[PDB]
């Protein structure tokens, strides 16, 4: 049945690489649009990056090279690696799927808090 | 400049109507909301 | 009289429609076949009928 | 390129008071406008789509109007469940610049 969970993060030292995992079931990762969004504790939304269908990755200018993206079709999951995470990137992360022009992004995932404080 | 006098066996002329800003997004290799469900140009699109 | 030809993967037709006189199942003389149209299909076809 | 900023930035009212929100863009947007409810702490939830049709759960007191650049949103009776921040943005032309946001808190 449809379910979206996330894994990854903790209190690793600054300059320590990490890997977020977004496990989605009930949808097709290959032929759907998806985005990653980080949110500060007690603040508003803040978009990060977009992945399209067919292997097309894009970000904002500040996060131009942030992500290394891969997928596994054994369980239809996403793995997404950051080398040497940044200090102020301490935030709650969400992987999201938007239906765009037929009702946009009604329900959100779980979101996991990552702290890269020194 | 040379498109006036270059020989091509066929020209695929695809006619339709869309929103104004999305035209520049129709580029060879460019990806987006239309490049996955409605009309995607080939990675070797030589045309206009 | 038609010639349906595949020029380098493109479906061309050479054609003519002329008045004749059936006399001995084989007229003598000569003629030519000017093209009608090229349809760029580029798909292999196994049979026609 | 296109920056989309909310006409209202900080509106404060009490329970049951009208709330009027203007959602303007740099130039005309169409069918790319949604009315959300993020709320403090809990996951964001979209409530109103296309500004004309009411979704299952949204009270009938909420209304939306407009056809073009400016879309207006009206709350006839503010309720404690509406303590939230409305965000309407342009998810068409990357990068997605952020808006002002209409933070509605009850008194």
């Amino acid at each position: 049945e449809v379910q979206l969970l996330e894994s990854g993060g903790g209190l690793v030292q600054p300059g320590g690489s990490l890997r977020l995992s977004c496990a989605a079931s009930g949808v097709t990762v290959t032929s759907n649009y998806m985005s990653w969004v980080r949110q500060a504790p007690g603040k508003g939304l803040e978009w990060v990056s977009v992945i399209y269908s067919g292997g097309s990755t894009y970000y904002a200018d500040s996060v131009k090279g942030r992500f290394t993206i891969s997928r596994h079709n054994s369980k239809n999951t996403l793995y997404l690696q950051m080398n040497s995470l940044r200090a102020e990137d301490t935030a709650v992360y969400y992987c999201a799927r938007d239906l765009r022009e037929a009702g946009g992004m009604d329900v959100w995932g779980q979101g996991t808090t990552v702290t890269v404080s020194s | 400049t040379k498109l006036n006098d270059l020989c091509f066996t066929n020209v695929y002329a695809d006619s339709f109507v869309i929103r104004g800003d999305e035209v520049r997004q129709i580029a060879p290799g460019q990806t987006g909301k239309i490049a996955d469900y409605n009309y995607k140009l080939p990675d070797d699109f030589t045309g206009c | 009289e038609f010639v349906f030809k595949n020029i380098d993967g493109y479906f061309k037709i050479y054609s003519k429609h002329t008045p004749i006189n059936l006399v001995r199942d084989l007229p003598q003389g000569f003629s030519a076949l000017e093209p009608l149209v090229d349809l760029p299909i580029g798909i292999n076809i196994t049979r026609f009928q | 390129d296109i920056v989309m900023t909310q006409s209202p930035s900080s509106l404060s009212a009490s329970v049951g008071d009208r709330v009027t929100i203007t959602c303007q863009a740099s130039q005309d947007i169409n069918n790319y406008l949604n009315w959300y409810q993020q709320k403090p702490g809990k996951a964001p939830k979209l409530l109103i789509y296309d500004a004309s049709n009411l979704e299952t759960g949204v009270p009938s007191r909420f209304s939306g109007s407009g056809s073009g650049t400016d879309f207006t949103f009206t709350i006839s009776s503010l309720q404690p469940e509406d303590i939230a921040t409305y965000y309407c943005q342009q998810f068409d032309n990357l990068p997605w610049t952020f808006g002002q946001g209409t933070k509605v808190e009850i008194r």
